Order: structure tokens, then C-alpha cells, then sequence
């Protein structure tokens, strides 16, 4: 649950500097 | 009939005691009170505008 | 001095999640600094700044975020760590988990400013703590011995006594001026009125003061409550020289509160989801127990802690099993036949009693008459659980003497009432008509000479 | 650039830092107005994150951030051995006595070592200018202690020509002792040398390691030997006996030297030793002296950050090392493992990294490995051959006492010899409570090439004893089922010769003068007793068994009544007052009057 | 028998209770004393106010002091009606001191749509151009703020040192 | 007033321009008005765990927040009505639809309006006199047995400027107004109280006075006090009926809360039958229990808050009738189904799981509860005692 819980967070982190790197 | 009188009796006692502390109190206090109040009131006035320790440029 | 700069007021609050809020543009962030939280309604609030990063700070709300507000809430900052206001006339008084005082009496004017979390006592200056207390109970004075600036906790199942030995030893301890702090987190009232009452009846109210976290208060005012009786002790101890007993009821409801708080933060977990940290923030707390050279002073620590499913090996007891110098356990076993205090002596020891047991200090025996106790006791332990299976056909006569020494051991030994004090000598001697059940060749942990001068008496 | 950057952000030991471009990984670096001392342990970019060894409330954004250059280090020199060290290095003598206070100041700024006491130097009187002089080569001795020689060393990396040596005379840490020429630069060197605590100090080569660790305790000298230079572990629950078993390494062993690390360890026991210690005295030509003096104490309590527990193993363990560049037999008492393996457990939950067990950062088995092959015995650098070692004794303690933790499983991947501390004995109050089946030692096959040259029979007798205590262990399966009924005389007999072995030679009472401390000498002799015992009263049965006139057990047990008595008592001789000659004389008695009553029983 | 204990018992708590009383009239009569000591303290600050020459002096101070808390470009100060022509005074001599201190220009407004309550002895709050963070420089929260930290030095003076502080760890 | 959904995922629906909300504010999702909570705040954004069903909610749908938190209705008609976990009453809803399902987006307030109850104004009371937090100010007759004392709010204080005359009124009439620092607050006959906050009291009182049950085994071998807290293991074999139905009909309390915290949907509807049908004797008449009790009631598929709310609903409801001077006792039915309600909370917000896969605060929430049983001096004028008794059933 824990190891997993940090994978989505960094999924997440991914996910919104990726969308600001475009605007 | 006996703890009661014991009670009625350290009533006395503690309320003599109280007053006689009240009684320091009041009088250390007006010993210094002067002293104290032109302490706070010096140090409130004395601003010392400062900038934050970490500021840059 | 003190800070002459004013303090500024945020309200902005760029987001709240569980117990913590995210204040930004926040003009240079002091990490653990305090925060005065004021909510839409007025009401006031508190917490502490557990992260920063640039103009944001990761404020924890120790009343919780219930009601805070992305728009009004406002946020002092007081540029400062959480301070606990100390003085000698918080001696007599009770304080609520957070040291806001509820006996109805004004603030606490203030000697100092202590911060909460002390500082770690310097090795070369941490005197060895080796002068005896008698706490009054043979269980505990006998094979426990406990040391002036010793802790010592009280291990529970769930149910058992420990609130009454932890009064008991508040009622009756004492050196062969002891002040008391008392701390309890998450604390049910009918055991919060125990504890006050017990203090009152004994008529030591001058001389003691009780920090109160109550099982319906909020949770994170638990990681302050012990710390508040500690930052008072050492007040007391240090700056004083006052001995000081803290005793830290409800250490499994303080780590609950770690484990809330690790779990809400997401934090590293250890051993059943308590945070990976647990053991140094218990430290923390323990660590403040001791001596210190040249102050008279002395912090001695009972925690107590009842243990999840009465098991051991859990990481409240487990850990606090690494840091306290040896526990003082109490058993189902016990209790469940009546014997009060129900301390069960083999899963029980104290690190410190074998530089406090010698001559001056105690009977110059009692280190063998000890060592021969745990070793009868636990002989009668294991051939109780051979005779469960077998009976008593495949024991020999010597073990079913070391039966009957378990027994004799435990009527005479543990049994002691609420109100009964004995003195380890006396407790030496009921020793000693305990350990002639077994002819004197069979005593294998005692020297010969111990033998020939007690052994007859 | 600016020599130093600003805190942009702080979470428990960790402080990220901007302006912290041209930064190198572990650089130790001073952070907040108070000068926290700290390692970088990730870069970002500009941007730095350091862990911090101090604690980091009240730290602000923009507090500054100072570069150093220089990776965590030791000041290695005169004024070591007596002292006592915090977790970073900074000696608490020093800072009680400029503090006045029972506190340790955070950001203290004091020396490593008194640089204002004066020291006796001898050179080492072959040197001269234009002598050719390598790393590791001793160009002094500092008469630091009556016990310790302080053999001063040119640094590892160092290399030159002798162009200034100092006279005989009194210099301190600032007197220039050497200088060099190499290459047309110049070095200038004083009796103190600095060293990264990360770096291993080199050695010409890693030897055999073939000497007995010798211990105050029966079943570590006896059963499951350590060996000099050997890595050990003691995984236990609290409450076992690990610290005891740790300060009687340290207080009664043939190591030269012993470095005592009190990593996450409870306050109390720092000074235990540092009370102790002074009073508690060996001897050398026939002078007694305090064991301080070859003591050097590593301090880092269990309420101190949690960062300065990895500065302190390296810390003690490079001083360990430096020991050895001596030419000493160093031991080194790793008090707690897993409170390091939680130090980096935290860290590692704040830099996310992903964990391996437990939380524990995947990289622990690689900072165990790489911290105990830190031991061994050692061909020392430098002009004088030299042989010395350091031992690695660490106090791993598993959660819950279950050694399936994974500091303890990493530990025994790389240890060669483990003495697994068992709960139920220490209940029990058997101390050690080092359980037999559960443990074990590498080293044996090593050893056994020496106990040869002093003691011809410890082999036979140490294999014996494994077979008593495999058979009791093995009957007490059926036992616990059947009870005390159904067993043979011959395996009565090892039961209750397993109880006696159990009870006298591996249970040591180690806060008594008798048991104090147990010379190799009572330790053989003590089991040699009990062995031949088991091996002639096992000849009686089976030598009678076979016919009517059959001796039992209880036969043997009733007429030899005071023979079982006499080998129980022998534990309570005293080392100090009992000599050798008359402790031999003693157990010799017991051996012939053994034979006189079995040849009554025959 | 039982009856009597319950009686001594009483009498114990009873005994315990009257002692408590009088330490909680003895804390509460000190408190007392410190709080009308903090209250001639603010009537002290409310004479200082009537004279514009070291009220002057405070409100360029505390306006100032505000300056360098927040270090916005833009901030705006509330004072009470009677305050205005001295605060915009002070405002006035702030702005250049505070741009040689800090470097950069700000601009500071005097908040004329929004005074202070009247209540307020006197001194300035200043906020940023979006209100959305403050400082106070009000008399009284200064007083409060040195008053509260000095509290150890008041209880000294006022009642005397007590001789069991031996040590200051 | 109004905000907007930002989007949607599951049963969490993300809002914008909610800069004026707060944490644990309950608000209203979608055009048919879904309940749901904040969770967290992210700006102007907030996300709310919406307890219904979400399918169908759409970006830009209105996002409407009630000021207050998660709350109960308290007054008159309280008494004999069968609430859910979110004090819906399940009687108008199923009088208003005329329907077998409750419908997905009730807005049927907890105590029904145009029910002009008889009121009596407390006899003491006067234009001008002071009044605080606890005072009773009237009388309101909505049962033969349960004179309904209608108090101040604990929070509210102040002089008397208008009551109500003697009279027929409801819960939405004004029947009090008083003046505070110039402000005027208008007060009806309901209250509303945030569920998981404590009502305070004067003193929380140590518990002395038995709980009779009327069954010999307990009474004589293991007693319980008016005020404590108890214990029941729940299960099929174990008899908990005759412990049950038996308090509710000669126990010495006078309010009894009963709360279904996500029992079985046919073993809720065994209890729901047989409650209205139980009769107790008074002054020697025989009546309905449903006089003198109040169920909340919850089968495991109502929402997941709406059970983990039932229990916080129930011990609130029993702390109204506490402060009237009553001695209540509340039964909860299944505090094991309630934890796996509290369990399922914290497995969508995704907090690390404890002890066997419950929430690190399971211990809080359990001993938050049971702690606001007790008998208390009450707030007020009347001086008045009262009590909360707790049973907890638990599910081995
Ligand atoms: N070898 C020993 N001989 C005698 N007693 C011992 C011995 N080892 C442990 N003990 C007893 O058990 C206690 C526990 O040992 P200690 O070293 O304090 O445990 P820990 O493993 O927690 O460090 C000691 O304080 C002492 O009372």
C-alpha cells in the first residue's frame, strides 16, 4: 500500500509538470 | 461533630494565611510597581525598526 | 532578549488536507515555528509549521482543521519554536493537554520560556543514576529495583490495575522532597478523576501537578502532553534541584497519535503503521529522565502502556522495551486470581537495579537473594507447564517442590494490598522464608558464604 | 558564486538549499545563523539537499548555507584515547567545560581535539631530511597515555622527502611536527591529520585473520569464538544482555584498544561507562591502570537527530582504523545497528526513495556490508611493517526480537560469526542468554590452527559439547510430549549434563567478582570437567548395562552427589584471589575424585 | 469502623480543598496585580499619544517597523482619524528609509476609506496591496507582544526572585 | 453561494470557486443536490467525498454549500421518527415520494415543518431578562411522555428581546430572539449541531445510579449505570433481542436512541417491525416505545458516511436529550459494521491502513465516542443533572 501510494504521488507530480511545461 | 470543628477551624487558618500572602503581595508589588511600568513603557517605545535577518540584495 | 519585531498574520491559506494547512506567500518560513490559528466563527486555534519550502509552510492544526477556510481563516505566525511557560507555582495545578490551564486558577506567569522539546543532556554531564527508591511494593523493590533518575515503565494487558500501582508508587515511594508531574494522553474521565482524587486523598497537592489529554480531546495535543510534564520537570529538576517522579499515563493512546498523524502525513511506516521515526520521538520523551552533575535535581520516569492484544512484541511496549531501563510488567495471569498488584517478575526486570542493589543502599544479599527468586520462580513456571500435559507422575519431587514454590511465591511475594508498604529488608526477609522451601545445596545462583550467614534465619 | 547558499526548505533532518550550485555529494555543510553541521546527500540542480546533524527546529527559509569543500571528517591525533566524542566528532569534556551548562549547544564551534594542551614527542630518530617518507610511515611517538603509544603516521595520501622533522620536545596541535617536499610543493603537517569518515583508510594488504578475540565471557570464548579482526554481530531482543555482553568485550579482552559507539543508545549508558570505566583497572608490567586509558568513546544517545547515528558509525569506525594504522589490535562495539538503519530509514522517507522491507532504503545491505568489511587484520601502510586489526562487534536489535528483520537478515549476509540473543532465556534471567542451537562462528576452522598451540584437547572438547547440547535439544522434542518418564539412563544422563553445562559454564554472572570476567584457562577447565564427567558416567551405564549389577543414573546422581556439587561450584572461583596454578590444582582434585567414585561404582 | 475512614477521609479531602482554595485566591490575586500593571501600561501608552512629539516619533518607528515585516511594493497603513496627519507624516519620512534599507521603491498608502477603531490607544496596522496579510503595530499588540515575552522579568520585579533557581539549564 | 464541479472521479467530486468554504463543510453536488463533504482545499478548489451515488453529475453542474458541517436537526419531532445516517427521515421521505426507494438526492428537512406543536414559554422569562447556552425557554408537549424542553444553543447567549406567547408553533416559526453586542439572533424550535462535536456540559458527573434492565443476570451479576458505557458481542446465536427489547421496555431511562450503523437489510427491517409494536406501561396505561424513542437506521448499501455518520448522529441525538434532564440510553447494533463504514472512508481518501486494515484512528473514534457518555450537571439555569448511557453491540 505504502510503495504504491508513492508511485501514484509521483504519477501525479508527473502528470501536473507536464501540463505546466506546456503553458 | 469533631471534623467538622477541624474543618470550621483550618477554614480560618488557610483565609489568615490567604490575606497575610494577599498582604505581600500588595506590598511587594507597589514596592515595584513604578519601576516596572516605566521598564514596559521604555522598552514599548523603543522601536528599533529592523529588517528581517535573511533578507537579500 | 526577547523578540521586539512584530508578527505578521497570513490569510493565505493555499490549501487545507487532513490535519495539516498550507499557508504560502509566507515571508521566510521558521521551521517548527507556532502559528495562532483564527477560524471564520473567532474561534481560536493553534499549530506547528512541520514543513517549509520557499513561501509555503505545512502548518499542522493541534486542535484540528475542522472549519478552516481558504479565504478567512487568518494565521499569526510568532516567528518562534512552541515555548511551554515554567514556573515553581505550577506545582499544585492542572493543565490541559496543551498546558492551558483547567483547575480554574490564572496563566502560568513565568520563570522561562523552555522549549518543549528540551535538549539532549550532555553524556559527560549525565550522572549515573544509582541512590534506591522503595515505591513501597515487594514485586517492584524486591526483583524490580527502581533508581533515583531511572524510567521505568508499567506494562499492561488491557483491563489490569496499572492505574492504581501508578498511584500506589505515587502514594507510598519514597528513598531508603520527591515532587510528582503526572501526564495522561487520552485518558477516559472516570480515570482522570481516579488520579486527581487519589492526589487530593493523599493530601500531596502543594507538591505535585497533572498535564490532562482526555480520550475525547483532540488527538495531536498527545505529542505535546508528555512533552509539557517533561519541560516541567526539567524546570523543576534542573533549575530547582527538586526529585521529580513523571509519570506518563497512556503511552499506546501518545503513539496512536503518532500513528494518526504518520498515517495522515503518509510518513515511512515501521511495524504495524507506526511512523519509522517512533523510536526517536519516544526517546525524546524517555531521555529527558536522570541526573545531571552538579544540581541536586533528579527526573525519574513511569511511563505506562497498555499493550494491543496484550502482545509483547508489539511496537509500543517493543520499543520503548529498547530505550526504558528495563519494565516493570503486570499479568492476566495475576489478576486473574485476585493477586493485587498482579506484576508478573520473569517478563519484568530494571536495568539500573544492579548498580542500585549493594551495601548502604540495601541489605548486602539482595543482588543473590534475587537472582535465586527469578530462578525458583521460573523453574515453578516451567514445571507447571509439564504438569498441564503430564501430571504429576513424570515430575520428579524437586519439581513439584519448585510447584509448590510458585505458589508459596506468589500468596506471599506479589500479594501485597493498595495500602501496604514494606521495606525491601522486610521484603528480604519473606525472600529468604520463600527460598528455604529447597534444602541449601539446591540455591545454585547464591555464593556459599550469602548461604551460610542468611540461609538458617 | 557565493561560498555559501540559502535554505529554501526544512523537514525533520532534511534542508533543501538554493544557490548551492558546484556543491559535491556528501560535502559537509554549515546551515542556519547557529552553524548546524550537515552532509549533502542529493543534488537537484542549483538546488541541494542536506541532511543535517543537529536538530533543525527553528531553521528559516534564507538562513544561510555554508560550503565547505571537505566531506564529513575526523581530527585523528594525540588526545583521542581517555575521551569522549559526540556523533559529529566535537569531544564533551570540551564542551561541558566552556558551556557550564548540562546541555550540548547546537552549532557548538569547539575543536575536535585540545589544541592548547602540550605533548610529549619523541621522533622516530631513523628519519632525516632528504629520508624518503610514504603514507602511513610513523615519524613520531606521543606519549599520549601510560597504556596507549600514540604512533604518529603520515597521511595515507600523503607522499614525500623529509624536509623539516621537529626535535624531541613538548609541541601541540598547532606545531608544525613534518614537512615535505614532493614534486616541487610543499606539505606541512602537525600531529593531527584529517580523514573522511566515508573513505577507508588504505592497507598494504588484508590478512588471515588466526588469533582468538579473547572475551569475558565462557560460551564467546569458548562455544562460538570470535577471532581479532573478525566482524560479529549480537541480534537480540531488549532486555537480552547485548550491552553486557558489548562492555565486557570492551572492559576484559586482549584488544590494544576499544572504540565504544553508543549509536541510538539510552543516555544512562554512556556514562554507566564513563563512571565505570576510570575505576575499573588492567594491569602491564606489573602496573595497574584505569582501562579508560585505552578507551575512546563514541557518544550518540538515543534522543540525539537521527542523522548524526550514521556520522557516528563512521565516525568510530574511522577512528577504529586509525588505531590499526598503529599497529594496535582495535575492537570497536557497535551499540546499536538497527538505530542506524533507522537514521537511514528516515532520511531516505523524506528524499522518497522507494523502500525495500520494512521501510528500510534498499542501499541498507550495502551500507552494513560496507561498514563491517571495514574489519579485518592488516599489513599497515608506511615504512615500519606493522600488523594490526579491528574487530566490528554490532549490537543489531530487531523489532519485535524476531531475527527475520531485515537489518539483522542483512547483517548475517555479510557477518562471519552471530550470537543470537534469545528472549526466553533472558526472561529466565539466564545470562548470556546467547541461545547455542540459534548461533554460530565462522572463525572456527581458523582458530583451531592456534588452539592447537595451547590447548591441544579445546577441540575435542568444544565438538563434545555441541553434541550434548544437540542430543539434549533433540530429546527435548519427545520430553515436552511424554515428560521425564520414558528416557533412557544414557539419556538422562545428557539431559541433566545439558542442565549442568547450561546452567554453570554457559550462564555467566557477570556483575559478581567471580564471574566479573572468566579466563580461557577456567574455561576449559570448567568444561573439561563436565565432559569427562559426561563421557565416564556414560562408560559406567553402557560398561553395566549389559549385565544384573546395571548402574542407572540415579545411582550415579545419589553417590556422586557431591561430585555434581563440586562441578557446580566451580564458577565461584575468583580469578583475582584463586590463581591460576591453584584454580588447575582445584579442578584436578575434582578429576580424581570423579575416578575414585565411578571406580566405587564399577 | 468503615463508616469512621469515610469520615477521616473526608476530612482529608476537605483539608486538601480548603489549602486549594487558598492557592488558586493566592495565583489569582498575583495575576491580579500583573494584569491592572499591564493595564497602567496601556493607560501610560494613552497619555504618550496625546503628545504629538513622541507620538510622532513612535508612528515613525511603527510605521517603519511594519515596512520591513511585510517588504511588498505595495502595502497600505490603517490608523484611527485622529492618527491620520502624523501617520501620513510618518509614512512620508518611512518611505525613503525604508527604500535606503531595503534598495527597492515601495509605494505606501495612508488607508483614508477604512480607519481603526477608536477604541485603539493608538500605533498603525499595515497590509499588503491585496490585504490579504498584515502586521500590527498597534500600541496595545506591542505592548502585549514585550509584555507577554518580559513576563519572567515582571514576576521577578514585582514579587522577587525565588531563591530555589539556582541554575538556568 | 453557488460554485461550479471542476470534475469528477468515483464517488469524489472536485468544485472551483469555493474560495468561502471549509473543511468538513457539508455540501450539495449536482442539480439534484447529491451530499457530500469537503475533504480537502486547494485554492479556490475544494474536493468533496460525495456520499451518494455520483453517475450523472456533470462539469459546470452547481455546487451549492450549506455553511455548517455535517449536522443534526434537534426539537420537536425528534421523538418516534426513524432516521438515516444523515438524519433524512425516512418516514417523510417515504410520505412525500409515495415510493419504495429513497430517491437519490433527498432534500427533506430532519424535522417536518407545519406540525404546530402546542408551546408553553418558560414562565420566568421577560422582554430584557438575561439568557445563556442551556436555558430553557419553553416547553413543547409533542408526546404524552417526552415534555420536550426547547433550550438555547450552547453557544449562543444573551438579553431576552421577544418570546413567544403560549401557543401552536413548528420547527421554522421564531419562538425566541435575543441581542448580543448589539446583534440580534432569531431562534426557532430546532437547533442545529455539528455530529462530531461534544455538547457541552457544566460538569461531566462520575456515573452512581443503576441502569435497571429488569433481567436478573445483569442486574444482580454484572451491573450497568445510568451514564455508562457497555458492551454486547452481536451475532446470530447469541440472544441480543431479549437484552434489547427488554431495555427499550423497562429500563429507568427516558429517551432510548437506537442506531442501525449498516446492519443486514432484512435483520434492520426485524427491528423497525418490532420496535413501533413493543408497549411499555406509564402512570397505567400501555403505550408504544416509539413515544419515548428515536431510530436511526442504516442497511450496509446506504452511503458509506451515512453509516459511519449513524453512530456520531446517535450519540448526538442522545447528548439533546441528556441536556433536556433525561437520563437516555443509546443502542448501537453493530459497531463492527460501523468500522468497516469508517474503514471504506479511509480506503477512498487513501490513508495507510493500522491494525488489521483499519484507519491509525479507529482507537480515537471508538474512545471519542464512548467518552460522551456520563451523567453531567447540565448547562443553564435549572441547574438540572442528566445522562447518556452507551450499549455498543461488536461483532467478533
Ligand atoms: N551476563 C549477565 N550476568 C548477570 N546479569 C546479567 C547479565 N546480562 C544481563 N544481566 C542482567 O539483566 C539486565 C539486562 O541486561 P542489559 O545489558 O541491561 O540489557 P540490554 O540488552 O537491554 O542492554 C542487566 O541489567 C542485569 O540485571
Amino acid at each position: 500500500f505504502y510503495r504504491l501510494k508513492k508511485i501514484q504521488e509521483k504519477k501525479k507530480i508527473i502528470k501536473e509538470k507536464s501540463e505546466k511545461d506546456l503553458e | 461533630a469533631a471534623a467538622l470543628g477541624s474543618h470550621g477551624s483550618c477554614s480560618s487558618e488557610v483565609e489568615k494565611e490567604t490575606q497575610e500572602k494577599m498582604t505581600i503581595l500588595q506590598n511587594y508589588f507597589e514596592q515595584n510597581r513604578d519601576e516596572v511600568l516605566d521598564n514596559l513603557l521604555a522598552f514599548v517605545c523603543d522601536i528599533r525598526p529592523e529588517i528581517h535577518e535573511n533578507y537579500r540584495i | 532578549n526577547y523578540l521586539s519585531q512584530p508578527r505578521l498574520t497570513y490569510k493565505t491559506v493555499s490549501g487545507v488536507n487532513g490535519p495539516l494547512v498550507i499557508l504560502d506567500h509566507v515571508k521566510f518560513p521558521r521551521y517548527a515555528e507556532i502559528v495562532h490559528l483564527t477560524l471564520p466563527d473567532g474561534t481560536k486555534r493553534s499549530g506547528q509549521v512541520l514543513e517549509v519550502s520557499g513561501s509555503k509552510a505545512v502548518v499542522q492544526v493541534f486542535e484540528g482543521t475542522s472549519g478552516i477556510d481558504a479565504k478567512k481563516t487568518s494565521c499569526e505566525f510568532t516567528g518562534d519554536i512552541l515555548r511551554t511557560p515554567v514556573s515553581e507555582d505550577m506545582l499544585g495545578r492542572v493543565f490541559n493537554g496543551s498546558g492551558k490551564p483547567i483547575d480554574r486558577g490564572p496563566v502560568v506567569l513565568a520563570e522561562d520560556f523552555l522549549d518543549i522539546m528540551g535538549q539532549p543532556i550532555n553524556p559527560q554531564c549525565r550522572i549515573y543514576p544509582e541512590e534506591m527508591i522503595q515505591t513501597g511494593i515487594s514485586a517492584i523493590d524486591g526483583m524490580n529495583s527502581i533508581a533515583r533518575g531511572q524510567k521505568i515503565p508499567i506494562f499492561s494487558a488491557a483491563g489490569l490495575p496499572h492505574n492504581e500501582i501508578a498511584a500506589q508508587i505515587c502514594r507510598q515511594a519514597g528513598l531508603v522532597n520527591f515532587a510528582i508531574v503526572f501526564a495522561a494522553m487520552g485518558v477516559n474521565m472516570e480515570t482522570a478523576r481516579f488520579f486527581k482524587s487519589d492526589f487530593e486523598e493523599n493530601g500531596s497537592m502543594d507538591n505535585v501537578c497533572l498535564f490532562l489529554n482526555l480520550a475525547n480531546d483532540p488527538t495531536i495535543e498527545r505529542i505535546i502532553t508528555p512533552r509539557l510534564a517533561l519541560t516541567t520537570a526539567e524546570f523543576l529538576a534542573y533549575q530547582c534541584e527538586k526529585h521529580v517522579l513523571v509519570i506518563l499515563t497512556d503511552m499506546s493512546s501518545y503513539a496512536e497519535a503518532l500513528r494518526e498523524v504518520s498515517a495522515a502525513r503518509e510518513e515511512v511506516p515501521g511495524r504495524r503503521g507506526f511512523p519509522g521515526y517512533m523510536y526517536t520521538d519516544l526517546a525524546t520523551i524517555y531521555e529527558r529522565a536522570g541526573r545531571v552533575e552538579g544540581r541536586n535535581g533528579s527526573i525519574t520516569q513511569i511511563p505506562i502502556l497498555t499493550m494491543p492484544n496484550d502482545d509483547i512484541t508489539h511496537p509500543i511496549p517493543d520499543l520503548t522495551g529498547y530505550i526504558t531501563e528495563g519494565q516493570i510488567y503486570v499479568d492476566r495471569q495475576l489478576h486473574n486470581r485476585q493477586i493485587y498488584p498482579p506484576i508478573n517478575v520473569l517478563p519484568s526486570l530494571s536495568r539500573l537495579m544492579k548498580s542500585a542493589i549493594g551495601e548502604g543502599m540495601t541489605r548486602k544479599d539482595h543482588a543473590d537473594v534475587s537472582n535465586q527468586l527469578y530462578a525458583c520462580y521460573a523453574i515453578g513456571k516451567d514445571v507447571q507447564a509439564m504438569k498441564a500435559v503430564v501430571g504429576e507422575e513424570a515430575l520428579t519431587s524437586d519439581d513439584l517442590l519448585y510447584l509448590e514454590f510458585l505458589q508459596k511465591f506468589e500468596k506471599n511475594f506479589i500479594t501485597q494490598g493498595p495500602y501496604e508498604n514494606r521495606t525491601v529488608y522486610e521484603t528480604l526477609d519473606i525472600g529468604w522464608q520463600l527460598l528455604r522451601i529447597f534444602p541449601k545445596e539446591m540455591l545454585k545462583r547464591i555464593p556459599q558464604s550469602t548461604l551460610s550467614e542468611f540461609y538458617p534465619r | 558564486e557565493s561560498t555559501f547558499g540559502y535554505v529554501h526548505g526544512v523537514s525533520g533532518p532534511v534542508v533543501t538549499a538554493c544557490d548551492m550550485a558546484g556543491a559535491a555529494m556528501y560535502e559537509l555543510v554549515r546551515v542556519g545563523h547557529s552553524e548546524l553541521v550537515g552532509e549533502i546527500i542529493r543534488l537537484e540542480g542549483d538546488m541541494a539537499t542536506i541532511q543535517v546533524y543537529e536538530e533543525t527546529s527553528g531553521v528559516s527559509v534564507g538562513d544561510p548555507v555554508l560550503r565547505t569543500g571537505k566531506p564529513l571528517s575526523v581530527e585523528l591525533g594525540p588526545g583521542i584515547m581517555g575521551a569522549i566524542f559526540d556523533g559529529i566528532q566535537r569531544p564533551l569534556s570540551d564542551i561541558s567545560s566552556q558551556t557550564q551548562s548540562i546541555y550540548i549547544p547546537r552549532g557548538v564551534n569547539v575543536s575536535a581535539l585540545s589544541r592548547d594542551i602540550k605533548w610529549e614527542f619523541i621522533p622516530s630518530k631513523n628519519l632525516r631530511v632528504g629520508s624518503h617518507i610514504t603514507g602511513g610511515d610513523i615519524y613520531g611517538i606521543v606519549n599520549e597515555n601510560s597504556l596507549i603509544k600514540h604512533k604518529i603516521m603520515l597521511p595515507p595520501r600523503s607522499r614525500g622527502s623529509v624536509t623539516y622533522i621537529a626535535p624531541p620536545g613538548n609541541y601541540d596541535a598547532s606545531d608544525v611536527v613534518l614537512e615535505l617536499e614532493f614534486e616541487g610543493v610543499k606539505e606541512k603537517l602537525s600531529m593531527v591529520q584529517v580523514w573522511p569518515v566515508r573513505q577507508v583508510r588504505p592497507v598494504t594488504e588484508k590478512l588471515p585473520a588466526n588469533h582468538p578475540l579473547l572475551t569475558g565471557q565462557r560460551v564467546l570464548d569458548a562455544l562460538f569464538p570470535c577471532v581479532q579482526g573478525g566482524t560479529t554481530a549480537i541480534p537480540g531482543a531488549f532486555g537480552c544482555g547485548k550491552t553486557v555482553i558489548s562492555q565486557s568485550l570492551s572492559k576484559y579482552s586482549n584488544s590494544d584498544v576499544i572504540i565504544y559507539v553508543g549509536c541510538g543508545e539510552r543516555g544512562n549508558e554512556m556514562s554507566e561507562v564513563l563512571r565505570d570505566f576510570p575505576e575499573l583497572t588492567m594491569e602491564v608490567d606489573g602496573k595497574v591502570e584505569s582501562i579508560m586509558k585505552r578507551t575512546a568513546l563514541v557518544a550518540n544517545t538515543s534522543n540525539m537527530p537521527v542523522a548524526a547515528r550514521e556520522a557516528s558509525i563512521y565516525t568510530g569506525i574511522t577512528l577504529s582504523e586509525y588505531f590499526r594504522d598503529m599497529g594496535y589490535h582495535v575492537s570497536m562495539m557497535a551499540d546499536s545497528t538497527s538505530r542506524w538503519a533507522e537514521a537511514l530509514r528516515e532520511i531516505s522517507g523524506r528524499l522518497a526513495e522507494m523502500p525495500a522491507d520494512s521501510g528500510y532504503p534498499a542501499y541498507l545491505g550495502a551500507r552494513l556490508a560496507s561498514f563491517y568489511e571495514r574489519a579485518g587484520r592488516v599489513k599497515c601502510l608506511g615504512n615500519p611493517e606493522r600488523e594490526g586489526s579491528v574487530s566490528i562487534v554490532g549490537a543489531v536489535s530487531p523489532p519485535g526480537g524476531d531475527f527475520s528483520d531485515p537489518v539483522t537478515s542483512a547483517t548475517l549476509g555479510i557477518v562471519q560469526v552471530f550470537w543470537g540473543l534469545d528472549k526466553k532465556l533472558a526472561q529466565r534471567k539466564h545470562f548470556p542468554s546467547v541461545n547455542w542451537l540459534i548461533s554460530y562462528s565462522k572463525y572456527m576452522r581458523a582458530l583451531d590452527e592456534y588452539y592447537d598451540k595451547h590447548f591441544t584437547e579445546f577441540v575435542p572438547l568444544r565438538t563434545k559439547a555441541k553434541e550434548i547440547l544437540q542430543e539434549e535439544e533433540d530429546l527435548a522434542e519427545i520430553v515436552q510430549l511424554v515428560g521425564k518418564a520414558s528416557l533412557a539412563e544414557t539419556d538422562k544422563i545428557t539431559l541433566e549434563v545439558a542442565k549442568l553445562i547450561k546452567d554453570d559454564f554457559l550462564q555467566q554472572n557477570g556483575y559478581t567478582p567471580y564471574d566479573r570476567f572468566c579466563p580461557f584457562y577456567k574455561t576449559v577447565g570448567m568444561l573439561s570437567n563436565m565432559i569427562s564427567f559426561y563421557d565416564m558416567a556414560r562408560r559406567a551405564v553402557e560398561t553395566t548395562a549389559q549385565s544384573d549389577n546395571k548402574i542407572t543414573w540415579s545411582i550415579i546422581r545419589e553417590h556422586m552427589g557431591e561430585i555434581l556439587y563440586k562441578l557446580s561450584s566451580m564458577k565461584f572461583k575468583d580469578p583475582v584471589k584463586d590463581g591460576e596454578a591453584k584454580i588447575k590444582a582445584d579442578y584436578a582434585q575434582l578429576l580424581e575424585d570423579m575416578q575414585n567414585a565411578f571406580r566405587s561404582l564399577e | 469502623e468503615k463508616k469512621e475512614k469515610q469520615i477521616e477521609q473526608q476530612k482529608k479531602i476537605q483539608m486538601s480543598n480548603l489549602m486549594n482554595q487558598a492557592r488558586l485566591k493566592v495565583l489569582r490575586a498575583r495575576d491580579d496585580l500583573i494584569t491592572d500593571l499591564l493595564n497602567e501600561a496601556k493607560q501610560r501608552l494613552s497619555k504618550v499619544v496625546k503628545d504629538t512629539t513622541r507620538y510622532q516619533v513612535l508612528l515613525d518607528g511603527l510605521v517603519l517597523q511594519g515596512l520591513y515585516q511585510l517588504l511588498e511594493p505595495r502595502m497600505i497603513v490603517r490608523c484611527r482619524k485622529q492618527d491620520f496627519p502624523l501617520v501620513k507624516a510618518a509614512v512620508q519620512k518611512a518611505i525613503p528609509m525604508y527604500k535606503i534599507a531595503t534598495k527597492k521603491d515601495v509605494d505606501v498608502q495612508i488607508d483614508l476609506e477604512a480607519y481603526l477603531p477608536e477604541d485603539i490607544a493608538g500605533g498603525v496596522e499595515i497590509y499588503n496591496g491585496d490585504r490579504k496579510i498584515k502586521v500590527s503595530n498597534t500600541l496595545e499588540s506591542r505592548l502585549d507582544l514585550i509584555a507577554q515575552q518580559m513576563m519572567p522579568e515582571v514576576r521577578g520585579a514585582l514579587f522577587g526572585a525565588n531563591a530555589n533557581r539556582k541554575f538556568l539549564d
